[PDB]
């Protein structure tokens, strides 16, 4: 896979692709079988991060920092 | 935010309990995110806290101009950072969410702190910006070599 076409799968990820560049990258993935893994393994990649955003503070956390204010 | 700004004038004026409502809108947060950088229980615990306790005892240097949730992200941020480092032995010479956890510390803390503040914590680049103190094309260099690295360490999950 050619690191220009990486780039635009960066700005997709991004938000801010140009309508004019958003068309370039959809041709390379379903015919570069090598840029159309390596966008796939991104996307899964982020989509697994997401998925550890569930912590919440221990349960007497803020009795704990009210109790160490000068 | 209406509900803090009007809660950190209250802290300056003496009101302690208000300060406790400031902790509680951002315990889960700031805890997420220093947990998350450190991958311990007992470290991001005593590293949460202490960016709340440093955040009560410079409340006076605060600029109420600027957005107070930046400002307490730059303190978290910045101690997470530093036990990162000093973790290093020889700095001073001169389960699913589990395994993923692990992954994430593989990652150098410049695009891991970038990682979790857009992903876990769903942050604008503007925002993390502001945190870090650098501008928004630097976010997005390292953002870009934070999700490469991370795919190499996730793909085959």
């Amino acid at each position: 896979c050619p690191e220009q076409i990486v780039q635009l799968m960066h700005m997709h990820l991004d938000g801010d692709i140009l309508p004019k560049d958003e068309h370039v990258l959809n041709e390379h993935l379903e015919t570069c079988e090598k840029c159309r893994k390596h966008f796939y393994e991104m996307e899964k990649s982020i989509a697994l991060v997401r998925s550890t955003s569930h912590v919440e503070a221990p349960a007497d956390f803020t009795a704990n920092v009210m109790a160490k204010l000068p | 935010e209406m509900m803090i700004k009007k809660r950190i004038k209250q802290v300056k004026k003496g009101d302690q309990d208000a300060f406790a409502d400031i902790v509680d809108i951002y315990k889960d947060k700031i805890y997420q995110l220093c947990y998350r950088m450190l991958g311990n229980v007992h470290e991001a615990e005593d590293i949460a806290q202490e960016a709340f306790i440093r955040a009560y005892v410079n409340i006076d240097s605060f600029d109420i101009n600027r957005k107070f949730s930046t400002w307490l992200y730059r303190i978290a941020t910045n101690l997470t950072i530093d036990r990162i480092r000093k973790k290093k032995p020889d700095y001073y010479l001169d389960e699913l969410s589990n395994t993923i956890q692990q992954k994430i510390l593989k990652l150098p803390d410049k695009y891991r702190t970038v990682i979790v503040l857009k992903y876990i914590d769903e942050l604008s680049l503007i925002e993390i910006g502001e945190i870090l103190n650098i501008p928004v094309g630097t976010v997005k260099t390292r953002i870009h070599r934070g999700r490469e690295a991370l795919r190499k360490q996730l793909r085959d999950l």
